[PDB]
């Protein structure tokens, strides 16, 4: 085991070697946010809304793999990397289904919570979604594409946890799509039902 | 150029796939010489190649259509190039593609169903320097115009 | 080797390939054989000569008369007027100004005058397919001091004192990444390294010139790459659509294998190393340094967030190194000629010369190899040969997509690292493109922005959805439907995409769209307000009229109205109803008078 001695915001910090910034800062009780991450299966990075800026670099670093590394100096409150959160965010949402009354998971979805906790007011854009084709054939999963924002954690989640595996991602752009093979549905490959 | 060899016949994928198993990293390189071999992608034949490999669908399929360079669908006779390069385009390459469209009377990304005339989105064959460039199956055309278009086309 | 009174080398370019030199290389050995010098003429297949405008090319030894335009129609005269009677044709020799002189060397010329071939030295010179004339012409001579008498120590010391930096775009010096493979260790003692030839980019094609050029240099440059590191294993990466340069490398890997270069206890030492190809189809985002490393493993095409770097982990958990074919020609021409020589060369901040490739709207089309510190001006003017027919050039594009536009107000502009930047432009390949009035310079951002949108990756959501949803603010000028504040609006973008992305593409994908606006804003305003395209490009921002004076009023132009928006009687000009066609343009080229104008 290494030790590693890193600066967050003027407080220094030794971490074993491999740990990163987000669960060490959480311990010193400092909050990053996070859609992409869950423990143990998915560090891939991909929503880029935890960003952080990083001294000594070119540009901004996402603070969820980012390793942890001797000397550095990491200061979390400039204004251009929160204008980086809300400019993604603002993205984001113009891609993702905004009748969210009726939406299924209403109360606690992720995305509303980020919206206020980003503190966003102005929405300047119009723009073309993803296609709306509703597979209500299954018996026990419907998926509903127009809501999908591409966490990949689903795939991963039926990847390695489940061993399954049914599930991939496809096209190009906005065609790049969470699907099952050969443009089926669940009730015709071998889903298990898990949950 | 060597036959494409139908659908059904299962025993050269099972061979090629007996033939590269020990290579770290084969699934680029079997689906391009299946490509090479039979033309075209159906479902079976990739399907039977994940029984193989024992390995599920999802990432070759992924990777399958993932590269342009990978077809999903039987194809025509003969191909249909314009270089939609940069160094092509300058000089009005989009005269060209409106032309080919006039004449053919299909869009761009359209096979003719006479199964002889195919057009795609090829970027760069790498002879910018002869701008504007036509290609055809190995025959490549250059410093041409609007004029030239149906005469070539003509030729085949 | 047999006594040759002639000697004739041919153009075996992409280019000329393309014109049908293999046509004239079959036609050339069968006069040969009718006129019974076949044995006293030498026919050789050696690389581009870096002029493909002229292509095919034939030069006689030990004439070097210069041929161009040489076509299918005057095979067997050539051969009996200059090879039988030794007397040149002027009509086939190029003449760049025109009366009469003929230049007796390649760089007396204009367009070879400040052309410095280092690592193009002996490309376009030997015969790839013969081992025996790249090792008569100081080949493999490398190799033989650095496996007897130099430390894999002392060779990365010369790398420094060279000053080396990359020319892949980033601007990187090179022999700190040769000290950052060299530190690292693996749990198994394994090393593996990486060769870059994957070129996707348009208007970029001097990548594999050196692959049709020499495959023996390239080889030989991996043995003293994994001698540096201690790399055991190697790897090199080529396209698939390239069916004429793929042959012919394995075969020159053959001969390596012939005499022991390649392999096991190479030349009598305790160092082993070897290659084998890998066969990628084109997929400009592998070019990327870890977008390799998992398509060469057979999974989804991601590029991998950095840090970790790809120098401490790699292949299987093993250090390995990331390059282009370019940078790794002039590594023998550093230790056969010293690394004081390349630094002899150049600015203070970076040392050597640098290679790129022009196109546009250019008298002379091919390739050209600048030294460091050369203005923008000289570039156009007396190197090109001018700009053609008398046009008036606007702006003069470098990188592609992955950089910006030079206008007329940079002329006199150092071409370097710190100039560019400074100029919010970047090299990256080298590809130059030159723009003049004749077209529009509002869609031809959107042309390289075409480009960005077909080949992303899909994984970060600014290079996915920023960019279509930045497409219809352009084209909604470009059909007339914009509102004035829309050019604000992509100025909110500017700076939030740049700062937010992961793909090598997201940080250089609205860079031309930053360049031009710091100039070209009025004529935005242009497009915006007047609804008028400068150029009389954008086709529903153009109308047609015609001019009284030179139309007979025939009315052709009236059978080929698909719309109908023209009409009138004989013998006089007819009228045009601006709102009603759909503006195709069918009607302009149907007239045999041009009666015709774009306003
Ligand atoms: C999508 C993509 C494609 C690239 N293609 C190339 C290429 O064809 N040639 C090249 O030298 N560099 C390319 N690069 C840059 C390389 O990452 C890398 O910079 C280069 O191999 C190293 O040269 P450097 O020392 O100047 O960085 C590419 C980068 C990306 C993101
Ligand atoms: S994702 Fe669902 S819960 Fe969240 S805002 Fe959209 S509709 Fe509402
Ligand atoms: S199902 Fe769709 S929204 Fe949910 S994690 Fe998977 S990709 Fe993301
Ligand atoms: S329910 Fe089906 S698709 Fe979802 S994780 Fe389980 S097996 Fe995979
Ligand atoms: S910029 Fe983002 S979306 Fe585009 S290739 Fe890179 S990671 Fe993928
Ligand atoms: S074809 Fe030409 S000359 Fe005849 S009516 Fe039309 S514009 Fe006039
Ligand atoms: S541009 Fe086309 S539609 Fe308009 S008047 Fe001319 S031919 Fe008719
Ligand atoms: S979880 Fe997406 S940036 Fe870290
Ligand atoms: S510019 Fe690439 S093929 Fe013409
Ligand atoms: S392609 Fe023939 S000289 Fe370059
Ligand atoms: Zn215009």
């Amino acid at each position: 085991m290494k030790e590693i001695t890193f600066k967050i915001n003027g407080q220094e910090m030794i971490v074993p070697e491999g740990t990163t910034i987000l669960e060490a800062a959480r311990m010193n009780n400092i909050d990053i946010p996070t859609l992409c991450y869950l423990k143990d299966i998915n560090e891939i990075g991909a929503c880029r809304m935890c960003l952080v800026e990083i001294a000594g670099a070119r540009a901004l670093q996402a603070a969820c793999v980012y390793p942890v590394a001797n000397g550095i100096e990491v200061l979390t409150n400039s204004p251009k990397v929160r204008e980086a959160r809300r400019v993604n965010l603002e993205l984001i949402l113009s891609n993702h289904n905004r009748e969210c009354t009726t939406c299924i998971r209403s109360e606690n979805c992720e995305l509303q919570t980020l919206a206020t906790d980003l503190g966003v007011s102005d929405i300047p854009f119009e723009g073309e979604k993803s296609g709306k084709l509703i597979d209500d054939l299954s018996t026990s999963v419907v998926r509903d594409e127009s809501k999908c924002i591409l966490c990949k954690r689903c795939v991963s989640v039926c990847r390695d946890v489940q061993s399954v595996a049914v599930l991939g991602t496809v096209g190009r752009g906005f065609t790049s799509q969470v699907q099952p093979v050969f443009n089926k549905s669940l009730a015709d490959v071998g889903c298990i039902n898990c949950g | 150029m060597a036959e494409l060899i139908p659908v059904e016949n299962l025993d050269v994928v099972k061979a090629i796939v007996a033939e590269h198993r020990e290579v770290p990293g084969c699934l680029m390189q079997i689906l391009q010489e299946t490509q090479l071999k039979y033309g075209y992608l159906p479902l079976e034949l990739q399907g039977t190649i994940a029984d193989e490999l024992g390995i599920p669908l999802t990432e070759v399929y992924g990777v399958a259509t993932f590269y342009s360079q990978f077809t999903l669908k039987p194809k025509g006779k003969y191909k249909i190039g314009i270089c939609l390069g940069t160094a092509c385009y300058v000089r009005g390459s989009q005269a060209i593609i409106d032309k080919v469209n006039s004449v053919l009377g299909t869009q761009v990304g359209d096979t003719t169903e006479d199964g002889k005339w195919s057009v795609d989105a090829t970027r760069c064959v790498g002879a910018c320097g002869l701008a504007p460039v036509m290609m055809i199956n190995e025959e490549v055309f250059g410093r041409l115009t609007v004029d030239e278009i149906p005469g070539i086309l003509e030729k085949y | 080797m047999a006594y040759k009174r002639s000697q004739i080398l041919i153009c075996g370019g992409t280019g000329c390939t393309s014109s049908g030199s293999m046509v004239l290389v079959k036609e050339l050995k069968k006069e040969l054989v009718k006129h019974d010098i076949l044995d006293e003429v030498e026919v050789v297949t050696t690389g581009c000569f870096g002029l493909c405008e002229l292509g095919p090319v034939v030069i006689v030894y030990p004439e070097g008369t210069f041929y161009s335009r040489v076509e299918a129609a005057d095979i067997p005269e050539m051969v009996e007027e200059h090879l039988v009677k030794g007397r040149p044709l002027d009509r086939l020799i190029y003449n760049e100004k025109g009366d009469g002189h003929h230049p007796l060397s390649i760089n007396e010329l204009g367009f070879f005058k400040k052309q410095r071939r280092i690592a193009l030295a002996n490309c376009g010179v030997i015969n790839p397919e013969n081992i025996d004339e790249y090792i008569g012409f100081d080949g493999y001579l490398a190799l033989e001091k650095v496996l007897l008498t130099m430390s894999p120590v002392d060779v990365i010391n010369e790398v420094k004192a060279s000053g080396l930096r990359g020319r892949g775009g980033g601007g990187f010096p090179t022999g700190l990444k040769w000290q950052f493979a060299h530190d690292a260790v693996s749990e198994d003692g394994i090393k593996y390294v990486a060769c870059n030839a994957d070129e996707g980019d348009p208007g970029a094609f001097m990548d594999r010139s050196v692959l049709e050029g020499d495959p023996h240099a390239v080889i030989e440059a991996m043995a003293i790459a994994g001698y540096a590191v201690g790399a055991s294993k190697g790897y090199v990466y080529v396209r698939a659509e390239y069916p004429i340069a793929v042959n012919r490398l394995q075969i020159a890997i053959d001969q390596a294998k012939e005499y022991g270069i390649l392999g096991e206890n190479i030349f009598e030492t305790d160092f082993s190393f070897d290659l084998e190809i890998r066969l990628g189809a084109g997929a400009f985002v592998c070019g990327e340094e870890t977008a390799l490393m998992n398509s060469i493993e057979g999974k989804r095409g991601e590029p991998r967030p950095r840090p970790p770097f790809p120098a401490n982990k790699g292949l299987f958990g093993k250090p390995t190194v990331l390059n282009n074919v370019e940078t790794y020609a002039n590594i023998p021409k550093i230790i056969l000629n010293g690394a004081e020589w390349f630094a002899s060369v150049g600015t203070e901040k970076s040392k050597g010369t640098k290679v790129f490739a022009l196109g546009g709207k250019i008298n002379n089309t091919g390739l050209l190899e600048i030294p460091m510190g050369t203005t923008l001006r000289e570039i156009i003017y007396e190197i090109g040969g001018g700009i053609p027919n008398g046009k008036a050039f606007k702006a003069a594009q470098t990188g592609g997509p992955s950089g910006g536009c030079l206008p007329e107000s940079l002329l006199d502009t150092e071409i370097d690292y710190d100039n560019l930047i400074a100029a919010g432009s970047m090299m990256g390949s080298g590809g130059l493109i030159v723009m003049d009035e004749d077209n529009c310079m509002v869609d031809v951002a959107r042309f390289f922005l075409d480009f960005t949108q077909d080949e992303s990756c899909g994984k970060c959501p600014p290079c996915r959805i920023g960019t279509k949803r930045m497409l219809e603010i352009l084209e909604r000028i470009c059909d007339g439907k914009g509102v004035e504040g829309d050019i604000e609006r992509l100025e909110e973008l500017a700076v939030g995409i740049k700062s937010s992305a992961l793909c090598g593409l997201g940080q250089t994908a609205p860079n031309p769209v930053l360049s031009t606006i710091r100039f070209f804003r009025d004529e935005y305003e242009a497009h915006i307000r007047d609804k008028k395209c400068p150029a009389g490009v954008c086709k529903h921002l153009l109308d047609f009229k015609i001019n009284a004076d030179t139309c007979k009023g025939c009315g052709i132009c009236a059978k080929k109205c698909p719309a109908d928006a023209i009409s009138g009687e004989k013998k006089k000009p007819y009228n045009i109803d601006t709102s009603k066609c759909i503006k195709c343009g069918a009607c302009i080229e149907a007239c045999p008078f041009g009666s015709i104008s774009k306003a």
